[PDB]
């Protein structure tokens, strides 16, 4: 994976790649990283995906309840605080590092986690196998009072560093943007610049090609009437 | 312990097993029944490590038992074989799993017709026409693969099985001291007391 | 793999599958396993592809400056002991390799068992690989010294099926050689897709198998 | 010892139009050793068909455990359980044994009964959800299976076009495997029928 | 990692570098290890980054338990709680910290808590894996009652050394100041105590 | 069999239109220790090629006194030495590739990741990687170590296939080079501020810039960074 | 501890038709999850209208095919500029390989040209010298997922013939080289999809009787 | 290979090896003979690591026959039995020893009297009226020692023979084939063709 | 072990503890880590003290043949002999080894030869296991062309505080000076160095 976290004026963005890995084997072309805590908190998961999937939805299961409870919009410090502790008790054998971003009546947040339970603060983050392809372009072209459009372009840059440089990353960009005051905007597919060209042969067979042995109707129906 | 094999013909089930028992280098015993009578029409043969196979043969045995007194009614082969099947799938994720290997031949009543069932200490259960656990199957299924029919006397079966132990007695390195044989049918079980 | 070779009243018959693997990777479907040293002189092959081409291929260098030397073929006891010897240097540096020479000499026929720790055994029939005890199973139970050349070919085309069948690194296809007084003869390439479907409704075995 | 690799076998599922396919070699076996031609991986909770590849005693449990949820289920919905809902269950049922997991690789196929649409999804030993739009792969030979399905599938096939595709994609790779094979059967189905075929191969 | 916390005439300033590696990659070069478990008391975490957070998380829920019942706490009661959670979990822990207070009776007091989980009162304090190549500078250079520009550059310079020679320290020095007055925070960037 | 005792870290290059630019900082590591701080990385060999090394430090003395030694040698006896038969940068690799792969398969590796850059004969690029293993390749841009990870993707943005290289200027590919030391210092531990730049240009020459520093630093962000979540002050 | 080898990844594809051959290979070159270069040629016009690549651990492969060059050049001086055989070629290349056997050259090597016949040919190697000459060979990261694919449409295997139902098979008809390059290209594309080493650019090298001709594909950069 | 015996009676050496050789786990064959004729009146059996034990056997039985051509002479059982120790002593030592343990049995034509000699790989030499290496002794030396004397018949040597291999035919786990059995006396070497 | 080497206006200055130790025992607390490899060039020894006690005998045997041919060595000369030794067995040695000598010519020069057998030319090196407590202060208060007696003064304050942290270092403070005035040892004992 490659996911990262860029803060600007008047909220945060956070975006990833598409790709999931058995080892040197794609396993997904097209797979969501971007994970929703609540409504306005996403979080983006490297790592073992079924830990980032679970702890994700954990926390925000926690979350609602406890909105419900507090008659409050949930803030991303409860999401941050609650998963570090659910992870730190777990010694890093829950294997999530997730990128944590937010708004909230307090303001915007992001924050980055690891397996074991430390967390970091930042206005630009980047985790996962290209996290490093990623943060050289922020590191490159991030400053000071972003505007939403330059966040989202910097962010997406970032990732595309990761597509192109990094094995462990590829396909395509989701997005998605928090800003306050305001829906938080999920862009899955954002960008599309792994699309496979046509192939130069249809392999369509003949019908009756594969030789068959016996056929039979399967009963999926309940049991009839009369 | 090290061999046991079964064989489903047409109208029973034949199952046979060795006899040796070794403690160290030295064979302890060259008589030795490695089968336990779960119902009058079920009979389970077992092999693994050493204390583990009789102690959980005989709490299945008690189990079944249990559940014939219980409900005056004999379990099908196939409900034994599963209820075993859970007991080993229950015991390979414990502290100390039961090593145990087993076949379950069977004469089902109510279908009128033999069934043989073979599970591994994992857990695997299969339906077979003839099965084996451990090296067995490696000198014996291509003799079975070649001469089974599955409308076979239990005569036959019994030729065809005396010849997968002439194979085992010529081509394992290990002796086993020979195997008693149990045939599982609609009248019950018995012992052929001369193989 | 699976080999066997075994003596009988008209020579000495040679059949090996030709599956080739890699882990549970089936790297090859169709290899030969048997190399024709010269046209008295056959070598089985199993255990690493590599050690088994090499050493063989050296053997039959051996083999024929033995012929320009005393101006006559070697003997299969001497060809199988040059091996065995080979196999003596290079002990314990990790070899692997199990062969069956099979040939015609002033003796008869001759069949050798050779292995990579410099075993050297004289036999009427031997099998090797993962799937030999199949293979002895159907030979030990059906070999006899009066086999017609016909029913011969037959039992060990018939062996290697039966390991092919329920050895999971053996199949592919079937290599028959049988070697006369005149010379080796080979007979053919089976496929064990169509001769498994043959074999099943011709003699009625395999029965638990659908088709 | 590796427990994904002892008893072998394979799962493969694809798309098509208003159709899904998922077949499954029925080898059993113990490493080298082939022990049963006849252990079928698939099965069926009213029309969602489920998949299992890996060690066959937790194939054998899991179905089992899943045929109790969905039972379960059905009784207190007063309904069959749908694809997306049943997916779900699956990868549930599996974190919750997260740090002693049962070693498979399931493979969800269906057609969601009110929206028609066809539905596919792949797991890891653990919980994590592959939805896919083209095909799953699971087993011994997945990486074959990766390779013929992403060459010969296209989408929007017909259910007996998709049947030729899926079948040849299965036996080309299981023919390259060593854990695979001794027979396969291929489930065609659509909103309110469903075929199931044998088919021939090479038996070695 | 280098950090220390130096007791002056009117008490106390907690200083650190702000570099944290995985390895040789630089995970976060804008760290802040200067962590607040009261008003006025701060302390100063090197070891694990997850361990020293949770510890200081519980210690700050302790201190906030102890105001509501007992008033301000001390910052040897501070350090207390930081040796009792550092001492008896010393097996599943990796965890050096500095606790630094100030109190209007006790004035600036410095704690350390090594890995093992003891105490050590100390007018002052050096640790993390920077804190080896100054133990010489910091001993020759150190005085009782320095006054606040004094102890500022002190620490500085000191912290300058450690980045200089350590690999795994680096990035901005940050300071807080612990007086009667308040609180003070302070950062003093690269150009700046490179050059010293 | 050995183990890197004192260390180089990243040493990045690139092709532009008329040459090759190569970079490497004057860092010498002692584990986590910063010892060394006036080491040159790059080596030149004649005025044509320059040999940027990683790794250790010992093996690097070692290498830099076999190019030593082999511009020696290639003089003895050649009255062409300063014209038609002087040392090539395909040379000059080749011979050192040749080095790296023996020694490796005697099992007493040199610990190092080497880049040799330079301009051929005819005028063309040369840029080709050779490391412990006797591992080579070539392409418009390479980088050793951490510098793979990170600085690669820059210059790649830069120079991203061959047909990128005549677009390429020798100001917009040494800004690039420069940019990618800074972010190498802001992200790689064992870095350092001070290094060595070359640029070997097919009409202007070897030109060999010493004691460079990474400068326009962004770090004033850092004061609004607080805690690690829920502190605020 | 020193590890003497590494994986540079990389996969490789030789086609044998019946008047000509080629050998296909990805231009990428790696190191666990970075790229070294999206260009290094793996495939070699090697002389004698023969072609080779060494697949697995690049030095070594380098090394193999360098030396493979160099024993064709002694073969002219030995031998009165006798042209070197594709067979014999392989049986060369065999006791390079050996020579080895206890620190094996650890790549998948395939030679492809073609035989005295004129007919084309593969020639298949495993790190340690066994060889053997084939009709279709993919060699390297992603040679499992691409070899079943060739079985099926190179030797139509599980291919039977519409209505006789499994009784008659399909018949082994010859390839072009248009329809082979298709299938190499669409072998590629797809092992390009499924695995993370496999990307870049696609370089197939084309042997007939007039000589070796070269052509270049891109493939997918992520 | 397994086990081999010995025994020295009146005026004859016997000497018991078994037939049996395994590869992995089948029994590759059942009629081998693991023995060489040193001389005309000395016979080595051996057992040890497969391939180490024929190459050591062969190789001494070179040296003696080359021994024997030159000096137009037999070396007595003595002399070859301290010629196979030292050999052995040497290769204990060496890279890559020989694991070859052997049983010598000879007749000294000079003093008329049989004569066995038991050397195991490591140079171990002792003369003994009966042998035997590995775990062969475990069973059978509790007969010997109860049945053995010193002036037993060469018949009555084969009978004490028969009750050792049917001991060990009953306790020992594993099927050895049976054994070849050798006499060696005042006219020579000879095989029991029955037993 | 703590031992230095400093060039000054007039020459170089030689410094080392005497303190050698099998793990916590001191078997030795008046060693001689200051060995003459020629008249002026001498060397300070870190690491195996049979090692580095081999080495210098050998690179003695070099100097005193390369004298009666080529007359006297330079210190790079002899910093090479040692680099030669060292680099190629580096896989069978464990010595850390600081050379130091004057010419009239080159004057003082000082070259460091760390584990791995390279070497570095320097104005002043530092090594031994107390080196790592003295980075920070000899950086801070190290100038070039200081007089013999600041020399000295630095690399006694130096030494004290590698002394005064690092267990395995102790004992007595030698000192060599080079210059052309010729050789002349000097010893400093604990009730002086330790009250600085
Ligand atoms: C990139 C690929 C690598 O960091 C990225 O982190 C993704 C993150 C991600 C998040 C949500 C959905 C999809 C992807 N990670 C993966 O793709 C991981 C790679 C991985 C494999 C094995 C791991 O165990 C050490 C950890 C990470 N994929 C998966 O986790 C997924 C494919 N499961 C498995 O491969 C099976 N795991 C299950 C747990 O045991 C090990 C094998
Ligand atoms: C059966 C198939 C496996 O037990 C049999 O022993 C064959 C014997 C054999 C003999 C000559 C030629 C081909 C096959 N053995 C193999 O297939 C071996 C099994 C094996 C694997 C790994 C080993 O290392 C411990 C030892 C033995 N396989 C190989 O030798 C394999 C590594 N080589 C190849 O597949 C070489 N082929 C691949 C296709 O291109 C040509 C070369
Ligand atoms: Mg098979
Ligand atoms: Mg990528
Ligand atoms: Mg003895
Ligand atoms: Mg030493
Ligand atoms: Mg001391």
């Amino acid at each position: 994976t490659t996911i990262v976290g860029v803060k600007f004026n008047n909220g945060v963005v956070i975006a990833a790649d598409t790709r999931s890995t058995q080892g040197p084997i794609v396993a997904d072309k097209n797979c969501a990283k971007l994970h929703r805590i609540s409504p306005k908190i996403w979080c983006a998961g490297a790592g073992t995906a079924a830990d980032t999937e679970a702890v994700t939805q954990l926390i925000g299961s926690n979350i609602e309840l406890h909105s419900l409870y507090t008659s409050r919009e949930p803030r991303v410090v409860s999401a941050l605080q609650m998963l570090k502790q659910h992870l730190f008790k777990y010694q890093g054998h829950i294997g999530a590092y997730l990128i944590v971003a937010g708004v909230d009546p307090t303001g915007s947040h992001l924050f980055s986690i690891h397996a074991h339970g430390s967390t970091d603060v930042g206005y630009y983050l980047s985790l996962g196998s290209g996290s490093l392809a990623a943060m050289a372009v922020l590191e490159s072209h991030w400053k000071q009072d972003l505007t939403k459009e330059e966040a989202i372009k910097l962010a997406s840059d970032a990732i595309q560093a990761g597509i192109w440089n990094d094995l462990g990353s590829g396909s395509n960009v989701d997005v998605c943007v928090m800003e306050i005051g305001k829906d938080a905007e999920y862009l899955r597919n954002y960008l599309t610049p792994n699309v496979r060209e046509e192939k130069q042969k249809s392999y369509k067979f003949p019908r009756g090609t594969t030789a068959v042995l016996k056929e039979s109707i399967v009963n999926i129906c309940d049991i009839q009437e009369e | 312990m090290d061999i046991i094999l079964g064989i489903r013909v047409q109208d029973s089930v034949i199952l046979a097993s060795s006899k040796a028992v070794t403690r160290g280098i030295s064979v302890l015993k060259d008589s030795d029944d490695k089968t336990r009578q779960l119902s009058p029409h079920t009979l389970m043969s077992f092999a693994g490590e050493a204390g583990d196979t009789v102690q959980f043969a005989e709490y299945i045995q008690a189990n079944i038992q249990l559940y014939s007194i219980r409900e005056d009614y004999e379990l099908s082969p196939q409900a034994v074989s599963s209820f075993v099947r859970q007991e080993l799938a229950k015991s390979i994720r414990s502290r100390r799993p039961y090593q145990v290997n087993v076949l379950i031949g069977g004469y089902d009543k109510k279908k009128n017709k033999p069934e043989l069932y073979q599970i591994d200490y994992l857990g695997t259960k299969v339906e077979l026409p003839y099965g084996a656990h451990g090296y067995s199957g490696f000198y014996t299924f291509s003799l079975l693969d070649h001469h089974y029919r599955p409308d076979m006397t239990t005569e036959e079966g019994l030729d065809l099985l005396k010849l997968c132990v002439q194979e085992l007695e010529k081509r394992m390195p290990m002796d086993f001291k020979g195997v008693i044989v149990k045939i599982v049918d609609k009248d019950g079980i018995r012992q052929v007391d001369d193989f | 793999t699976t080999t066997l070779a075994f003596k009988f009243q008209h020579g000495v018959i040679a059949a090996v599958d030709s599956r080739a693997s890699a882990g549970s990777y089936i790297s090859a479907l169709r290899m030969n396993k048997v190399i024709e040293i010269n046209p008295y002189l056959l070598g089985t092959m199993s255990g690493c592809a590599a050690d088994c081409q090499y050493w063989e291929r050296l053997l039959a260098k051996e083999c024929r400056l033995y012929y320009l030397r005393n101006g006559e073929r070697i003997s299969v006891s001497a060809a199988s002991k040059l091996l065995s010897n080979m196999m003596c240097q290079y002990r314990g540096m990790g070899l692997s390799m199990g062969s069956m020479i099979c040939g015609w000499d002033k003796k008869g026929p001759g069949l050798y068992y050779v292995d990579e720790h410099g075993t050297r055994l004289s036999g009427n029939m031997f099998s090797t690989g993962s799937g030999n005890t199949y293979a002895y199973g159907v030979l030990d139970s059906n070999y006899k010294w009066d086999l017609s050349v016909e029913d011969a070919l037959y039992l060990g085309k018939r062996s290697i099926l039966a390991a092919a069948h329920r050895d999971a690194y053996s199949g592919g296809s079937v290599n028959l050689y049988h070697v006369t007084e005149d010379g080796w003869i080979y007979h053919g390439n089976h496929d064990v897709g169509e001769l498994f479907w043959k074999v099943k409704e011709e003699e009625g075995s395999f029965n638990n198998v659908i088709g | 010892s590796d427990p994904s690799s002892i008893n072998g076998g394979i799962v493969v599922a694809m798309t098509g139009k208003d159709c899904v396919a998922i077949a499954c070699d029925l080898r059993l076996g113990s490493q080298s050793l082939g022990v049963s031609n006849k252990f079928e991986k698939i099965f069926h909770y009213g029309h969602v068909f489920l998949g299992i590849t890996g060690l066959a005693t937790d194939v054998t449990t899991l179905n089992e455990m899943f045929r109790y949820k969905t039972n379960l289920y059905k009784l207190k919905e007063e309904r069959a359980i749908e694809p997306e809902t049943f997916t779900q269950l699956v990868s549930s049922s599996l974190y919750e044994r997260r740090f002693g997991p049962y070693f498979v690789g399931p493979v969800v196929a269906g057609i969601n009964s009110k929206s028609g649409k066809p539905f596919i999804a792949g797991f890891d030993l653990i919980g994590c959800i592959d939805e896919a739009k083209d095909f799953i792969v699971s087993g011994t030979a997945s990486d074959q299976l990766f390779g013929m399905c992403e060459s010969l599938y296209e989408p929007n096939l017909e259910p007996e076009d998709l049947f030729e595709t899926i079948s040849q994609a299965l036996l080309n790779a299981a023919d390259r495997d060593a854990l695979s094979g001794w027979g396969a059967v291929v489930y065609i189905i659509k909103k309110d029928e469903v075929v199931k075929r044998y088919l021939k191969m090479r038996q070695d | 990692t280098s950090i220390m916390a130096v007791t002056f005439k009117d008490g106390v300033i907690l200083g650190a570098d702000s570099r944290t590696t995985t390895g040789a990659y630089i995970a976060n070069r804008v760290t802040d290890k200067l962590t607040r478990v009261h008003d006025k008391i701060w302390c100063c975490r090197s070891g694990s980054a997850a361990d020293t957070q949770a510890i200081a998380d519980i210690v700050q829920y302790h201190l906030e338990l102890y105001t509501s019942q007992y008033g301000t706490p001390s910052t040897e009661t501070a350090a207390s709680v930081f040796k009792e959670l550092c001492y008896e979990n010393k097996d599943n822990l990796t965890a050096g910290i500095i606790v630094a207070g100030y109190d209007d009776k006790n004035k600036g007091e410095v704690y350390t808590i090594p890995l093992g989980g003891s105490v050590h009162k100390l007018p002052y304090a050096i640790a993390g894996s920077g804190s080896t190549f100054i133990y010489g500078y910091c001993d020759k250079n150190f005085r009782e009652n320095m006054s606040k520009e004094e102890t500022v550059d002190f620490i500085k310079h000191s912290l300058s050394q450690a980045i200089k020679w350590d690999g795994s320290s680096g990035g901005v020095i940050r300071m807080v100041v612990l007086t009667a007055a308040g609180v003070e925070r302070l950062i003093f960037y690269p150009d700046e105590y490179e050059q010293l | 069999t050995q183990q890197p005792i004192v260390t180089g870290t990243s040493v990045i290059s690139m092709k532009y239109d008329n040459g090759v630019i190569i970079a490497a900082d004057n860092l010498g590591s002692y584990g986590s220790l910063l010892r060394f701080n006036g080491v040159e990385r790059l080596i030149p060999v004649g005025d044509n090629t320059v040999v940027g090394i990683s790794g250790d430090i010992s093996d690097m003395q070692h290498i830099e006194r076999l190019l030593k030694d082999l511009v020696t040698e290639n003089a003895y006896d050649n009255p062409l030495a300063d014209a038609e038969e002087a040392l090539e940068p395909s040379y000059i690799f080749e011979y050192l590739a040749t080095v790296m792969y023996q020694r490796r398969s005697k099992m007493n590796p040199l610990w190092n990741a080497i880049i040799v850059a330079g301009v051929q004969s005819n005028g063309d690029q040369f840029l080709r990687y050779v490391n412990l293993l006797g591992v080579t390749y070539s392409s418009p841009t390479l980088a050793t170590g951490f510098g793979a990870h990170m600085a690669n993707p820059l210059l790649r943005k830069v120079v991203d296939r061959e047909s990128d290289i005549p677009k390429t200027t020798v100001q917009v590919a040494e800004e690039a080079i420069v940019n990618a030391m800074r972010v190498l210092y802001y992200r790689d531990a064992r870095s350092s501020r001070n290094f060595s730049l070359a640029i070997i240009d097919k009409n202007t020459g070897l030109t060999f810039k010493k004691n460079l520093q990474v400068e326009n630093m962004k770090w004033d962000f850092a004061k609004d960074i607080k805690g690690y979540g829920t502190q605020k002050i | 501890q020193f590890n003497p080898y590494g994986d540079n990844g990389g996969t490789i594809l030789g086609i044998a038709g019946e008047d000509f051959a080629v050998l296909a290979g990805d231009t990428r070159n790696i190191t666990d999850y970075s790229i070294n270069s999206r260009y290094e040629p793996k495939v070699f016009d090697c002389g004698d209208n023969i072609v080779m690549s060494a697949n697995g651990f690049a030095a070594d492969g380098d090394a193999l095919v360098k030396r493979f060059k160099n024993s064709v050049k002694w073969y002219h001086f030995d031998h009165n500029d006798k042209k070197l055989s594709i067979n014999s070629a392989a049986r060369n290349i065999q006791h390079l390989l050996y020579s080895r056997r206890f620190f094996p050259y650890y790549v998948y090597n395939i030679i492809a040209g073609l035989d005295e016949d004129g007919k084309g040919a593969v020639y298949s190697f495993d790190p340690v010298g066994s060889y053997q000459r084939e009709q279709c060979r993919a060699g390297g990261a992603a040679a499992s997922l691409i070899m079943p694919f060739l079985d099926n449409q190179v030797n139509f295997k599980n291919q039977y013939e519409p209505g006789t139902n499994g009784k008659v098979k399909k018949p082994l008809k010859y390839l072009s080289v248009e329809e082979v390059i298709k299938l190499v290209r669409d072998s590629f594309t797809s092992a390009t999809e499924r695995h993370i080493q496999v990307g870049d650019g696609l370089e197939i090298l084309i042997v007939t009787k007039d000589g070796v001709r070269k052509e270049f594909y891109e493939l997918k950069r992520d």
